[PDB]
RNA sequence: GGAUGUGUCGUCGCAUAGACAGCCAGGAGGUUGGCUUAGAAGCAGCCACCCUUCAAAGAGUGCGUAAUAGCUCACUGGUC
RNA sequence: GAUGUCGGCUCGUCGCAUCCUGGGGCUGAAGAAGGUCCCAAGGGUUGGGCUGUUCGCCCAUUAAAGCGGCACGCGAGCUG
């Protein structure tokens, strides 16, 4: 989620993905197809909303931590420098990155925990199945 | 009449009409039919 | 696809023109089409071929022959509905032809049976509405059926004898 | 794999589907660009323990061993691929991806069980025979049982590459 | 009480009387009698008493009615071969016990008249998908 | 109704 | 986000030895499958999802009740 | 080298994300009375106590006593 420690800020720009493999840890993934920024809450959205689907496995892996700190307006003004030290952290996917991939559960038992756990991201998905072998 | 923007079936009756430029949702049950517009 | 075309004797169609008009025992009738809709009596049956095929063209088929069909069935035997009158003190006299209702209001509702239909009421909550259009028969006796409309607890109204209406329930 | 075309211009294959190629050992490294489809539904079954025919146009089949195949991301379609031609007694090393059969005692137990490497590669494969699959038993297996290389049968011969005592499989406990 | 006929269907206990909880309003508002039953039901169940012995009742009309009693449950049997007096939620992890195939041979020889199987070794095997899906294992069999 | 167990029902 | 609105390419698929949709008819016996509860019988929730016959019919689609029941389906035959 | 600022009073007018009238689907809609969503701006949308107020509370009614926009409409119109 947020992560233990740092340095404390940042900025923006983005570019294609580049450490988003593919089948890794389960033969079943979901993928991002839209350059964003993931909200750490917005994983516990996609996360619980697995839990829920699946009694038991916990053969979830979501490689998609948030490694950035965004900051906010402090009601307004303008007249001071670096603000909202503590508004939410994010974890900046790139199309073809690889954020879950369920493992275990039958094909529609697992295309339904990715079909909810899309519903709450801000960018649109597919799911992959199998033969990513470059690395291993 | 229940108009909603993501019309979808609901059971195995609801037959996903297009009358005049509308989509739109019939089903054996009335609490089933959708409808976009 | 619609190909069989059973247009016995009684029947004459004239295919003059985008006007395929008909004349029968019920009496001469009359129903227009699209012309690039070929059709025709080959020997004794009928056929509606069609130039193209997969959609556009094929909707119109399945129009044709159909309604083609009806005005077979109609000037042949020609068309009656049956209507049924339910519920406490529902029913339907006649004046002349009109079919006289009386259904819960508290003014009875009289219905006119249009240029080419006739009603008939055997029990006085029974209806019938003959006719020869096959659509009109049933343009027309919608309207009946509209009158009063069952209601979902007691399936009161006019319906089709068989008609198979499930109650709600409440109380 | 009728490829025929291998040249440093794509031009004539980008555009019309057709992957893109180049196969090689230490010899002759000829450039290539095979079809699209073709591969596609190819590449698929065989996988990376396949040589296949590749009678590039004119006429000179040639054995060659899928290497290493770099698609796309965005789309799941590839791009290019590696072809490692056979040799005849000796290619390299190979990936041999592992599975399993039976009903595992675990699963019905209280919990699942979990390949923790899938594709496994081992030492000196041996050309002419090259497995192009690996079932290992896991029924055995319950409750914490983590079955390693130094378990799993070899197709008389083949030498285990990775660790010994490496997890392939473990039944994970359930919740 | 009213006139009403049709069907009837239910599952009382054999060596015990039917109070309210059994017919009472159950299947009493049918136009039947609970006492003239709480006797003649209760009169077959005592060579099978001890258990519940499935019956289903047929209505005709005014204060008519019949029975036809069946065969008692056999998961009371096996509880008292195997000193436990509950069930099981788990019939796979958490399972009863362990018992004979000489144990079969009076299962298809009393329930009979139900089992339409084909000859012995069909409802011989009919039975143990019942056992085997309770909490009870299969002992022996073909082979060794 | 009312039950399957204690005592009352249904029937009408 | 939604959708039998078209055009063009790709994948399974399943099939005149006669499918799909329509139709008539059937529909299993064990078993109210075992389990949890004031109870819950193909359908609130744990566990499995086996046997018998058969041309067949799966402890099971959904609706329904306080459980029943009732109503259809997957599997089967003839009509085209 | 001035575009007068709150509230009210007078005068309107327009938008709809409709307060009431009018039409309709579903309802857990028995009737009656309601809930909700859809269509619909023709017309209507009370009088007082407190407070500069805007609002809001309170009295007594009502079919309702809508929410906003037009330099938080309107001071070469007034109050102040
Ligand atoms: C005990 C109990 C619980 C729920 C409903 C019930 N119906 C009756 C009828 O007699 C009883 C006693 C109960
Ligand atoms: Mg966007
Ligand atoms: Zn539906």
């Amino acid at each position: 989620k947020r992560t233990k420690f740092r340095k404390q800020f940042r900025g923006r720009m983005t570019g294609d993905a580049k450490g988003g493999d593919y089948v890794a840890f389960g033969d079943y993934g979901l993928i991002a197809m839209e350059p964003a920024w993931i909200k750490s809450n917005q994983i516990e959205a996609c996360r619980i909303v697995m839990s829920r689907h699946f009694r038991r496995g916990g053969k979830i892996y979501i490689r998609i931590f948030p490694d950035k700190p965004v900051t906010k307006k402090p009601a307004e003004t303008r007249m001071g420098k670096g603000k909202g030290a503590v508004e939410y952290w994010v974890s900046v996917v790139k199309p073809g990155r690889v954020m879950f991939e369920v493992a275990g559960v039958t094909e529609e038992q697992a295309k339904e925990a990715f079909r909810l756990a899309g519903h709450k991201l801000p960018i649109q998905t597919k799911m992959v199945k199998r033969e990513v072998y470059d690395e291993a | 009449m229940k108009v909603r923007s993501s019309v979808k079936k609901m059971c195995d009756n609801c037959k996903v009409v297009r009358r005049h430029g509308r989509v739109l949702v019939i089903c054996s049950n009335v609490k089933h039919k959708q409808r976009q517009g | 696809g619609k190909q069989p075309i059973a247009v016995p004797s009684g029947v004459t169609v004239n295919a003059q023109d985008g006007v395929f008009k008909v004349k029968g025992p019920k009496g001469e009738l009359t129903v227009p089409y699209n012309t690039e809709l070929t059709v025709r009596q080959d020997g004794d049956q009928l056929l509606v071929e069609r130039p193209s095929d997969a959609q556009k063209h094929r909707a119109l088929h399945g129009l044709t022959r159909t309604l083609v069909a009806n005005a077979v069935k109609g000037v042949s035997d020609g068309y009656t509905i049956n209507l049924e009158l339910r519920g406490v003190g529902f029913r339907a006299k006649l004046t002349g032809k009109a079919l006289e209702m009386n259904i819960g209001y508290s003014h009875p509702v009289i219905i006119e049976p249009p240029a080419g239909v006739t009603f008939a009421v055997p029990e006085p909550t029974r209806i019938d509405v003959s006719g020869i259009d096959k659509q009109l028969v049933g343009q027309v006796a919608a309207n009946v059926r509209k009158v009063r409309k069952p209601d979902a607890y007691h399936g009161k109204g006019v319906r089709f004898v068989g008609e198979q209406i499930a109650l709600k329930a409440g109380k | 794999m009728e490829l025929t075309a291998k040249p440093r211009t794509p031009k004539q294959k980008l555009d019309e589907s057709m992957i893109a190629a180049v196969a090689y050992n230490k010899e002759n490294n000829v450039s290539f660009a095979l079809d699209r489809k073709a591969f596609d539904r190819a590449f698929r079954q065989q996988s990376t323990t396949g040589l296949f025919d590749i009678t590039v146009e004119g006429g000179e089949t040639f054995p060659a061993l899928v290497k290493a195949v770099q698609m796309d991301k965005r789309k799941r379609a590839p791009i290019h691929v590696d072809f490692y031609m056979v040799t005849y007694g000796e290619p390299v090393e190979v990936s041999v991806p592992v599975h399993t059969t039976g009903r595992s005692q675990g699963e019905v137990q209280g919990g699942l069980v979990d390949i923790v490497v899938h594709n496994l590669q081992i030492v000196a494969p041996g050309p002419r025979r090259i497995p192009q699959e690996l079932v290992v038993d896991v029924t055995k297996m319950n409750i914490g049982d983590h079955i390693t290389a130094g378990d799993i049968k070899l197709p008389e011969g083949c030498t285990l590459a990775a660790d010994p005592e490496l997890t392939v499989v473990s039944v994970l406990p359930p919740r | 009480m009213k006139k009403v006929a049709g069907i009837v269907k239910l599952q009382l206990p054999a060596g015990k009387a039917t109070p309210a909880p059994p017919v009472g309003p159950a299947l009493g508002q049918y136009g039947a009698n609970i006492m003239e039953f709480t006797k003649a039901f209760n009169a077959q169940t005592a060579d099978k008493g001890d258990a519940i012995i499935p019956v289903e009742i047929t209505i005709y009309a005014d204060r008519s009615f019949t029975f036809i009693t069946k065969t008692p449950p056999m998961s009371y049997l096996i509880r008292k071969a195997a000193g436990i007096g509950k069930g099981s939620s788990t019939p796979n992890k958490a399972k009863v016990g362990k018992l004979n195939w000489d144990q079969v041979l009076e299962i298809a020889k009393t329930k009979m008249p139900d089992l339409n199987a084909g000859s012995v070794e069909a409802a011989a095997n009919t039975v143990a998908g019942t056992a085997r899906s309770m909490g009870v294992t299969v002992e022996g069999g073909p082979n060794a | 109704s009312c039950t399957t167990c204690e005592c009352c029902c249904s029937c009408s």
